[PDB]
């Protein structure tokens, strides 16, 4: 009877949840508002305790007795009064700039359906089968009205559930670091697959900011890093029987004492350096002595150019073939590229060994600069701290930042100058900023087409460089056809930059200028002035 | 002059970027936040660059490190540069005997 | 709940008109003042019972043609005299003194221009400017020194121009043009020491000037609130109160219910909606509003003169007790209201140089 009737009412209970959502904000309304009368009264309090001036009427000045006088009259029929307008003091017409981060490197860049429902399952048999004239039923039921989902849908829906109700709070995969009380006994690959992940080879740091590009690093070199076999190299270690030493490289007096689980999770992490050192991996880690660190290794053991973007060009197994994506990009396999010394196109490097920026340079003559171990001929690594070289390609790298003096430009609104005097071709800063997609210039570039910015360049055929929200100093320098210095593009061990030097020679006082390089539309809207006097 | 290494902001930038993974644990993540922080602060590029950073980052801040007592993630950590080609054996046992 | 118009002026420059604010910085029983900003011009206005009001110290700026719209009251804590600070379109800050009746201060390196100014509700020397720029100028007025920036980088996509102050001055907030919402707090141990050296300064102390600070994550953000322009937003305690250009005023606070507002963290972004206030023929900005001292009743002006009016009681949005006050003369536009420290008497603007006076029947 009741059965159905109970059961009836048990997918209509739905609508009773909806006024629940008016349940506290009254009593809300009441806790906040309590509090402002607290705080309000407060500022008046404190405003009852400072005593204030009243308020002055002008008078006639003798000085200035016709001074201009506007009149305010009423929307209604009060009268109309003139008083004089006290003109205020002279104010620097200061030119326009925009706000910005000081920026030193570059880096790359209401439906009407709802769903939802009860998971009561244990008792949707009493809604069915003590409830008909069964548990499964509900995935149907929920399932004829669109306010919910549907019988499918509501199974993904639980399986949510389940994956609510979990194991404790963790990432599925991560583990506890090691520093932590509760190390755990992570393997090798596990342990450092986050650091794996995280590293970046190209800045070689973690998550390079200047670079979903990833390589297995697994290293090319000799598979092994044996130290010592059999052998006492600790204060008191095995050497046992010798036919272990080619065993060692097969596998690729016994005494003990007691041992610990989280030792032993960095014990055979130790064996992934050296393999072999009975000694080191005793000396960092290890219960038992640089003897018997033997017998609980055992038996764990027992247990033409430039035009597009530099890349990392691969070819694992095969040379340096069609697939090697270099042969596309027209440019070096470099050592990053998966080409080796043999591989035609590896760069021999900054060849000079006197001046390793000099007209007869490798490094001066093509667009790449000399990395501190190309010129070491020069000293290209020669005290990186220090600024005297012999190789001047090595400014950025060593990052000698010029000192840009910000000042208001005639030209156009500000401008930027240099605190010592500098002759022709002479290093000034980078333009840092930041690189982004060409897709996105175009979508950057309507946007500040749209307001009328000048912070873009196009990096090569592949990318284009952004310095609009965050730049240096030099992005605020002006143009000029003629200009005191000029902006050259530079490369640095497979990355573009762009070096920046003086046309002339040049002293303190001298305001900066280069060219865009824009498109027509962007060159006259912006750089449509040259300051020529004309007299006919 | 205003012309450092590394400007104030882009430190926390970095730390906002690398706190954000909710799959990282805190003592590797304070670590290299801290091994980041110190790169652009002196601004080393080359292998040994990275060699003399190494000691550079201890017995100055790896004490802080030790007040931090965050040393077996470090010690992982040195490893990884280690295996990353960058690190010889001899340097890392000089930040395992400085705090021994 | 009761408010009346009995009073009406209009003057003869004609530009549409800008922002006024009731001298709030008074006594109970001084001559409470409210003061008008034009585009060059300044003036104040003088309540008298009757109706009557009589026109107070008027100033002009030819020098300088570009509009002025920024305003905020200024007192001095030492001498016990009031103030007014003013900013316009080029970002140059003049401090006017009605007993000295001469503007001499030096306050200039804004970026764009300045779309608001606010003082600190305690400190009667501190001054909130905001920017086109998306950042936040700030000047310490009495030392003539630059306090922190905020919002350089991690600021809004578009341009900003509302802001608010807690009585406490606790926080700091920002809501740009691109509907976002963006909270600085002021009680960071890094921005009260800066507070404190502002004072600490000597030209001739050091060649260094005072050394500023770069401030510019802030403390919550979100976007899906708004879908039309943003042009004023309000605190309440913890809720954040809002309007925007969709015809609905909107209020809520972060997060759910039991979230406090001074433990969020800048990665959040969940809100939970509790309030909502719609209006109509407003949808369109440089229309900001008043709230009384004691921050209880509302006066919501219309481009077509309607004032809406609404209580912020027990009785809430919930039931949104109405009063669309209205007068027939005025229908060019109503850019800012004015409630009295007291909430007898109310200030409306009318957009043609015009002001409407209404009184509160208590
Ligand atoms: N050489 C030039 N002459 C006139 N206007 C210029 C200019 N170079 C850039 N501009 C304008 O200035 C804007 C960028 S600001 C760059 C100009 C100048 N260096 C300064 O700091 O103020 C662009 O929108 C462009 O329209």
């Amino acid at each position: 009877a009741c059965r159905k009737r109970v059961k009836s009412e048990y997918m209509r209970l739905r609508q009773l949840k909806r006024f629940r959502r008016a349940d506290e904000v009254k009593s809300m309304f009441s806790s906040n508002r309590q509090k402002i009368l607290e705080r309000t009264e407060i500022l008046n309090q404190e405003w009852k305790q400072r005593r204030i001036q009243p308020v002055h009427i002008l008078t006639s000045v003798s000085s200035l007795r016709g001074t201009r006088e506007c009149s305010v009259t009423s929307d209604l029929d009060f009268p109309t009064q003139v008083i004089p307008l006290k003109t205020l003091n002279a104010v620097a017409s200061v030119p326009i700039m925009y706000s910005w981060s000081p920026l030193q490197q570059n880096f790359m860049v209401h439906g009407d359906r709802e769903c939802g429902f009860i998971n009561d399952e244990i008792f949707v048999e009493l809604v069915n089968a003590l409830g008909q004239y069964s548990d499964k039923i509900f995935e149907a039921i929920s399932s004829m009205f669109p306010d919910k989902g549907t019988a499918e849908e509501l199974k993904e829906k639980y399986k949510e559930l389940t994956e609510q109700q979990l194991p404790g709070a963790l990432p599925p995969e991560c583990t506890p670091n090691i520093d932590g009380p509760n190390a755990k006994s992570v393997q090798r690959e596990q342990s450092l697959h986050s650091f794996h992940t995280l590293f970046c080879r190209r800045c070689f740091k973690y998550d390079c900011f200047l670079h979903f590009h990833a390589t297995p690093n697994t290293y090319k070199r000799k598979n092994t890093e044996t130290a010592l076999d059999n052998k006492p190299c600790g204060p008191q270690c095995y050497q046992h029987l010798e036919g272990a030493k080619e065993f060692a490289a097969a596998l690729t007096p016994p005494e003990n004492v007691e041992w610990s689980g989280a030792e032993a999770s960095m014990f055979r992490v130790l064996i992934g350096t050296y393999y072999d050192n009975f000694c080191a991996i005793a000396r960092l880690i290890g219960t038992k002595t640089c003897r018997q660190v033997y017998e609980f290794r055992v038996k764990e053991s027992s247990i033409s150019n430039h035009v597009y973007n530099y890349q990392p060009c691969d070819h694992p197994r095969q040379p340096c073939d069609s697939s090697c994506p270099c042969v596309i990009a027209q440019n070096f396999c470099e050592k990053f590229c998966q080409c080796s010394s043999e591989c035609q196109n590896r760069f021999p490097g900054c060849r000079c060994k006197a001046q390793c920026n000099t007209k007869q340079c490798p490094c001066y003559l093509a667009v790449r600069e000399c990395d501190p171990d190309l010129c070491l001929t020069c000293g290209a690594a020669d005290h990186w701290d220090s600024k005297n070289v012999s190789c001047k390609n090595c400014s950025i790298q060593r990052g000698s930042k010029k000192h840009l003096l910000l000042a208001p430009s005639d030209v156009a609104g500000w401008g930027i100058f240099i605190k010592d005097p500098v002759q022709k071709n002479e290093f000034i800063s980078e333009y840092c900023g930041e690189i982004i997609s060409q897709d996105e210039a175009d979508r950057r570039g309507k946007v500040y087409d749209k307001y009328m910015c000048s912070f873009l360049f196009n990096l090569n055929n592949d990318f284009v460089v952004d310095a609009t929200r965050k730049g240096n100093k030099i992005r605020f320098a002006n143009h000029s056809v003629n200009p005191n210095c000029y902006a050259k593009v530079m490369m640095v061990n497979g990355d573009h930059r762009i070096g920046i030097f003086a046309k002339r020679a040049i002293q303190t006082g001298e305001e900066l200028f280069f060219d865009y390089r824009y498109s027509q539309a962007d060159a006259l809207k912006y750089v449509g002035i040259e300051r020529e006097m004309e007299i006919p | 002059s205003e012309d450092e290494k590394d400007p104030e902001w882009l430190r926390e930038k970095t730390i906002t970027q690398i706190e954000e993974f909710s799959d990282v644990n805190e003592g590797e993540k304070e670590v290299m936040k801290l091994w980041n922080l110190h790169v652009m602060k002196h601004g080393f590029i080359a292998d040994n660059q990275m060699n003399h950073a190494c000691m550079l980052f201890v017995e100055n801040y790896g004490q802080k490190i030790i007040k931090k007592n965050l040393c077996r993630n470090f010690m992982l950590h040195l490893v990884s540069m280690h295996d990353f080609n960058l690190i010889s054996i001899m340097s890392i046992d000089k930040a395992v005997t400085k705090l021994r | 709940y009761s408010f009346k118009c009995v009073n009406s002026l209009k003057e003869d420059h004609n530009q549409p008109l800008f922002g006024v604010q009731f001298n709030w910085h008074s006594k109970e029983g001084d001559p409470l003042v409210f003061a008008t900003v034009g585009s060059n011009r300044v003036t104040l206005y003088e309540c008298h019972s009757q109706g009557e009001i009589r026109l107070l110290q008027s100033y002009v700026d030819a020098d300088a043609d570009e509009n002025f719209y920024t305003c905020a009251w200024t007192y001095d804590s030492n001498t016990s005299h009031p103030l007014l600070a003013v900013a316009g379109s080029r970002g140059i800050i003049r401090i006017i003194n009605p007993i000295t009746m001469q503007c001499i201060k030096h306050y200039v390196g804004h970026g764009n221009a300045i779309n608001e100014l606010k003082f600190h509700p305690r400190d009667p020397n501190l001054l909130l400017s905001v920017s086109k720029d998306h950042a936040l100028r700030l000047w310490n007025i009495q030392t003539d020194t630059l306090v922190a920036i905020f919002g350089g980088v991690e600021g809004h996509r578009d341009e900003v121009l509302s802001a608010d102050y807690d009585l406490l001055g606790e926080k700091i907030m920002s809501c740009g043009m691109d509907h976002s919402l963006k909270l600085w707090r002021i009680n960071s141990k890094r921005m009260m020491n800066a507070i404190k050296e502002s004072y600490d300064y000597n030209p001739n102390k050091t060649n260094r000037p005072f050394i500023s600070q770069k401030i510019h994550f802030p403390d919550f953000s979100t976007r899906d609130i708004h879908r039309n322009y943003v042009d004023c937003v309000r605190w309440l305690g913890d809720l954040i109160l809002s309007k925007s250009c969709e015809n609905a005023i909107v209020c809520w606070k972060p997060g759910k219910m039991e979230d406090d507002i001074d433990k969020i963290k800048p990665s959040e972004s969940n809100v939970t909606i509790l309030g909502r206030f719609d209006y109509s023929q407003c949808d369109i900005w440089y229309m900001r509003f008043s709230m009384d001292f004691w921050q209880k009743m509302l006066a919501l002006g219309n481009q077509v003169g309607k004032l809406y009016v609404w209580d912020l009681e027990v009785e809430d949005p919930h039931k949104a007790k109405c009063t669309t006050l209205t007068h027939h003369k005025c229908g060019a536009a109503i850019r800012q209201t004015s409630f009295s420290r007291d909430s007898s008497i109310l200030i409306a603007v009318c957009d043609d140089a015009s002001i409407w006076r209404w009184d509160r029947l208590r």
